[PDB]
Formats: C-alpha cells, sequence, structure tokens
RNA sequence: CUUGAGUCUCGUAGAGGGGGGUAGAAUUCCAGGUGUAGCGGUGAAAUGCGUAGAGAUCUGGAGGAAUACCGGUGGCGAAGGCGGCCCCCUGGACGAAGACUGACGCUCAGGUGCGAAAGCGUGGGGAGCAAACAGGAUUAGAUACCCUGGUAGUCCACGCCGUAAACGAUGUCGACUUGGAGGUUGUGCCGGCGUGGCUUCCGGAGCUAACGCGUUAAGUCGACCGCCUGGGGAGUAC
RNA sequence: GGCCCCUUAGCUCAGUGGUUAGAGCAGGCGACUCAUAAUCGCUUGGUCGCUGGUUCAAGUCCAGCAGGGGCCACCA
RNA sequence: UGAGCCUUGAUGUGUAGGAUAGGUGGGAGGCUUUGAAGUGUGGACGCCAGUCUGCAUGGAGCCGACCUUGAAAUACCACC
C-alpha cells in the first residue's frame, strides 16, 4: 500500500488486557490487535499467552507496507510485558530499541480507596 | 501414598505369541478370575482381524494401538486459592494402559452377536480411524487445546 | 530504562539487560505503591512496624553466634 | 554576697510561623490527523461506553489540586502540628570566653489565650476523590461488603464552633544514685584523646499484684496544683 | 392511494444461480471440584409461503395472492 | 470531491478439463524479419493456478477444427 520501513511498537498491557498498535514514526497507526479480540475472555484475557497471540495477530495485519525495523514503548503493569516483544522477534522483524515509558506522578491527583474483600 | 515407597509387580508373557502386551491386554479384558475365557476371546478376535487384513496378528495390532494412544491430558493445579484445568503430557506405559481400556470399553458396548466379533470389529475399524475410541482420544486433544493458556 | 541493542548480539541478552535495568528504576514497585490512597496514619504505623522487625531480625541473627546446636 | 534567675558580645543546625512569586510530572476536558471493532470491569458477570467512529497513538490549548526520588526509630514546635524551588517580615533553641544586675524565684483556684477532623454563615472556585442518592450484582433476605455513575464536602478570604485512643493512657519545677551499643548537632588539644545539647535500643541495684520501669525512672527526696472512693441508672434529668 | 421493511430449523436472523443452506437460543451427555455456582468439550433441530419458466445446472428471475409497522397523499 | 454520457484496455479459473469457459459472429485463414517456436532483463494482475506487459538475446515460427466439454482458438473481426 505505501512502503515505511520503519515502526514502532506500542504495548499497553494493564491488569485485565493487553493492547498492541503498530505506528509510523511519526505516530500514525497502521494496524492494532488485543487479547480480547483473539478469542479469550474473562480470566485467560489476562495471561501471558493471550498477548504473545494478540502480538502475532497484529504482526500479521501490519504486512502490507514491508516493515523491516521496530523499535519498542512499553507502558503498564500488566502480565504480558514481555512474551510480546519476544512475539514480535519471532514474527521475523529486527528490534533496535526498547523503552519504558510508563507514567508517574510526582508528588498529582488522589487514587481512589481500599477494596476491602 | 504419603511415603513414596511402593514397588513394581511383574507380568508373564502369553504362550502362544510370547507378547506381555498381549498379556495386560487380556488382564484387562479378564472379569470374575477367569483368564481362559478371556485368551480365547482375544486369540479368536486377533485372528480373525490377521487374516482380515493380511499381514500378522501381533503388527496389525499395534498399528491399531498407535491410533489410539494421547499425547496430552488435563489435570488442575492451585495458583491462589483457584483451580484451573491444565495440560499435563502422559507418559507411554499411561498412554498404553489408556488406549486399551478405551478400545475394550468401546467394544463392549455394540449390538453384535459375540464378544469376539465386537472386538475384532473395534479393532479393524479403529485401525484406520474411526472408531469411538478415536473420537473420544479427539475429544480429549481438543479438550486439552481449549485450555491452553493455563500451562505454564 | 532507556536501552539501545548495540552491535552483535542476540536478543536474549539485549532483553534480559533491559528487565534488569526496569527492575532497577523500581518502576512496577511504583505502579503497584500508586494503586489506592493510604492514610498519613497507616503509613507512619507501617514503617514504625517495618523498623522494628529489622532490628529484631539483626539481634535474633547476631545472637544466634553464641549458641551451638549440638 | 554570688552559686539560682536574668542582660550584653561571636557563631551553628532546623518541614518553627505569616505574605508574595514560580517550575516539572500526571489525571480530566476541548479541537484536529492516522486508524478500525471492540473497550471497561470482576471470583464470574451485568449496568456503562462504541460503527453517529470508541479504546490505542501524535500535535495544540484550558483549568484545579498535590509536591515522586532526597527520606532516615532524621529535624523543629507549649500542645494541636510542620515537606518542591526563590525573595520579604518574624519567634525560639544550643555552644566558646568574658563583662554586668543582685534573689529579681517555683507553683498556681477563679481569669485570659491557642487548639486535628467533621460541622455552621457570607462571597468565590471546582481537575481528582467521595457521605446522601440511582442502577448492576451477591444472597433465604442485603437499606452492606464488590462494580458503574454521582451531589454536599475536600480548595481560598473573613467569622463561628471548642471537641478526639487531644496517648508516653505517665502534671510542672529542683537535687541525688552502677553500665553497654548507636543517631544527630556545637566545641578544645594532638585518625587519637577530651568536653556540652537533644534523641533510639538493652540492662544492674531498687521498686511493682504482675506485666514491666530502670540517670529521658514507674528508684531516693522536697514545693505547689488537678483528680478517686463498688457495678448499673449516668456524664443522664432539672 | 404512494414509497419503504419485515416469512429461511424451534425462533430471530446471513445465503453468490455451477459441485454451499450458515449463524445465534433452549434441552441433553460429558469434563474440573470432597461437593455446588462460575468456566470448558460434544450434541439433539431445515417444507426457504402454494404455483409458474428459463440455464447444462432454477433456493437465488419475476409473475398470481398474504400480516403489522414509519412518513406522505385524498372536496361522492 | 461526486453524478451522467461520451474514449480504450483489461475483466470475469463448475465438474470435466491442451483451457483463470459471456453470447453471437463474416467465421478456419490469419499473424508472419510491420523480429516468430524458446530463452534472459523486467513490471502488473492474480479464486495465487496462471494470464497480461516493457526490453534484450534469439532471429522468424504459431498454425485453426485436428481428442475427452455444450462450446474454442482474440489465426483477422462487427455487436453488446
Ligand atoms: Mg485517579
Ligand atoms: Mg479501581
Ligand atoms: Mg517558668
Ligand atoms: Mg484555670
Ligand atoms: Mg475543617
Ligand atoms: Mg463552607
Ligand atoms: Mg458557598
Ligand atoms: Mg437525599
Ligand atoms: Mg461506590
Ligand atoms: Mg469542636
Ligand atoms: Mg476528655
Ligand atoms: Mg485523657
Ligand atoms: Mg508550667
Ligand atoms: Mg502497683
Ligand atoms: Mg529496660
Ligand atoms: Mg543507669
Ligand atoms: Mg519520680
Ligand atoms: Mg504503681
Ligand atoms: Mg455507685
Ligand atoms: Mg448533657
Amino acid at each position: 500500500r505505501k512502503q515505511v520501513s520503519d515502526g514502532v511498537a506500542h504495548i499497553h498491557a494493564s491488569f485485565n488486557n493487553t493492547i498492541v498498535t503498530i505506528t509510523d514514526r511519526q505516530g500514525n497507526a497502521l494496524g492494532w490487535a488485543t487479547a480480547g479480540g483473539s478469542g479469550f475472555r474473562g480470566s485467560r484475557k489476562s495471561t501471558p499467552f493471550a498477548a504473545q497471540v494478540a502480538a502475532e495477530r497484529c504482526a500479521d495485519a501490519v504486512k502490507e507496507y514491508g516493515i523491516k525495523n521496530l523499535e519498542v514503548m512499553v507502558k503498564g503493569p500488566g502480565p504480558g510485558r514481555e512474551s510480546t516483544i519476544r512475539a514480535l522477534n519471532a514474527a521475523g522483524f529486527r528490534i533496535t530499541n526498547i523503552t519504558d515509558v510508563t507514567p508517574i506522578p510526582h508528588x498529582g491527583c488522589r487514587p481512589p480507596k481500599k477494596r476491602r474483600v | 501414598p504419603r511415603r513414596r515407597v511402593i514397588g513394581q509387580r511383574k507380568i508373564l508373557p502369553d504362550p502362544k505369541f510370547g507378547s506381555e502386551l498381549l498379556a495386560k491386554f487380556v488382564n484387562i479384558l479378564m472379569v470374575d478370575g477367569k483368564k481362559s475365557t478371556a485368551e480365547s476371546i482375544v486369540y479368536s478376535a486377533l485372528e480373525t482381524l490377521a487374516q482380515r487384513s493380511g499381514k500378522s496378528e501381533l503388527e496389525a495390532f499395534e498399528v491399531a494401538l498407535e491410533n489410539v494412544r494421547p499425547t496430552v491430558e488435563v489435570k488442575s493445579r492451585r495458583v491462589g486459592g483457584s483451580t484451573y484445568q491444565v495440560p499435563v503430557e502422559v507418559r507411554p506405559v499411561r498412554r498404553n494402559a489408556l488406549a486399551m481400556r478405551w478400545i475394550v470399553e468401546a467394544a463392549r458396548k455394540r449390538g453384535d452377536k459375540s464378544m469376539a466379533l465386537r472386538l475384532a470389529n473395534e479393532l479393524s475399524d479403529a485401525a484406520e480411524n474411526k472408531g469411538t475410541a478415536v473420537k473420544k482420544r479427539e475429544d480429549v486433544h481438543r479438550m486439552a487445546e481449549a485450555n491452553k493458556a493455563f500451562a505454564h | 530504562p532507556v536501552i539501545k541493542v548495540r552491535e552483535n548480539e542476540p536478543f536474549d541478552v539485549a532483553l534480559r539487560r533491559f528487565k534488569r535495568s526496569c527492575e532497577k528504576a523500581g518502576v512496577l514497585a511504583e505502579v503497584r505503591r500508586r494503586e489506592f490512597y493510604e492514610k498519613p496514619t497507616t503509613e507512619r504505623k507501617r514503617a514504625k512496624a517495618s523498623a522494628v522487625k529489622r532490628h529484631a531480625k539483626k539481634l535474633a541473627r547476631e545472637n544466634a553466634r553464641r549458641t551451638r546446636l549440638y
């Protein structure tokens, strides 16, 4: 469709799900996939296996651009932080950089209250 | 048990073929301690299968047995107080035992005129992926495949 | 946690050093800590408890030296 | 009269107090680009959000509240309490050498002042959180614990209220009485040897019903004040 | 009076004229658990309104007649 | 950035099957160094089995029906 040869993989790994998106160097999205869309509901949705499946589907879907290199930016504390990178490497891409971009307040706002389970 | 002490009991091979595996098969087929009846049934059915397939008694039986042995199974494990179904890998002796039990139980629940004919038909149909034993193996395999996220 | 893959090394070593850098940075500890609100009184009490337990453990470890088991 | 009490000269450490200014991270909201089928939440679900284009990702702007790391049985204050950075006004504490006053002291019924959070009045502000309230679950029932939303309030100025497990459950002031291991902050002599202030842990005599306290006493004594007299009714009625 | 949408298994809905009739819902039989609820696997289940003619091949062609809705008409 | 028509070239693999098949059709002679069997450079489409197309070498053949389909050669061609 339009050759790019460079991309950035954004990983959003929370405690309940994981979302991976591929963008150009300028932030323009090209494709995405989630663990919940791959056929995993509830508890199964929050396992590293679902994360790697979603990563490989995203690599499948973004093939029409001739992407050769990647840099990874991970945010979130979820289980699927590192299996996603392994799946991306096994998809054939070349990995250049890895960075953590998880937000931290420098005080900020007030969090919710403890759950009394 | 609690102490991990138990040993293993030896078995004696069948007279006319000299294979312990047919001995275990006869043992599983035996009811009420009557071994002679079980050996009669096994020999008749196995020779009928041999003359129908045309190769021999032993290798036809082994070929039929190869199409039923499972590879993965489901057990239950705990991680944080909750129990999950998890796939595990079966051992060869367990594979043979499961295959033999499935063949015998599938054969018993048929509608022919004799037990030997039932067993012969079941083995013949299993030697080409058709019997209910093959169906049960497929059911177990796909059930294990569904619960794959929980392994490791 | 800025990692640049250098020249001619496999993927596993880069992954491991990235993991150790992020473990050093104390990121997941912060995400765990800032999840809910904790009253000032609760935090002060927990700090005092931690200090007391540290002191007791150090004294017990030191005291075990003089005695022999058999 | 000078040994208690106080004044003067030189330095040190400090989230001690009142006022003004300013920075960076994050949440929320508004406008735009890419892009396409889910997101969110739970033990599992549902309510809720989305093909009228969400969630994810990049750029620009608006506004409020709080100051990650340093950070520590560290520090300061009569107590309640005090934490980003810079300036202005201001109170206390301690150390070294000397001069000056001449008992000027301690404690205090009534009296006066300060005093967390919630709450009340008038005028502003409102991001996040969240009593009341609504819906979804769970349950024999669930006016709850869990989920999705959400208004007073939490923020500022001025004024009331006067209470807390306001606790070291230990009133203030002075004198005397074996030791050990640390933290923090001054100073003298040549890393060693001394000498002051505050503070954490253990332990001897002694004391205690016991638990325990032990030079920062719950040990040996002196001055003054506050309070107690079996459990309920009651810290209630008039 | 004029447009339009709604019959396909038990229901609701996808179905391209060539060798397709599919999906979602209940009941049933299993699996995990000492045992439930939650999860997971396999299943029971078609007259596509009646008739017509065009192609090698008519579920997909329209033709004759059905039941209710959303807007707009209308001076015996 | 739409709609309408006018302009050409592609376009559509039941089973069978030299075959990625709309009918018809003057129809079986055209094309032929107005560079052909079969190569190499090279692009396109593609149910990805194969067709279209630029160039070069080569240099000049394919050839209808001829046989399985109901059908053939766009071998020249009008019609949509
Ligand atoms: Mg928040
Ligand atoms: Mg939450
Ligand atoms: Mg005084
Ligand atoms: Mg008084
Ligand atoms: Mg207040
Ligand atoms: Mg008010
Ligand atoms: Mg007001
Ligand atoms: Mg109300
Ligand atoms: Mg709530
Ligand atoms: Mg009060
Ligand atoms: Mg009181
Ligand atoms: Mg009191
Ligand atoms: Mg006093
Ligand atoms: Mg006593
Ligand atoms: Mg002590
Ligand atoms: Mg002492
Ligand atoms: Mg005393
Ligand atoms: Mg006493
Ligand atoms: Mg009384
Ligand atoms: Mg009263």
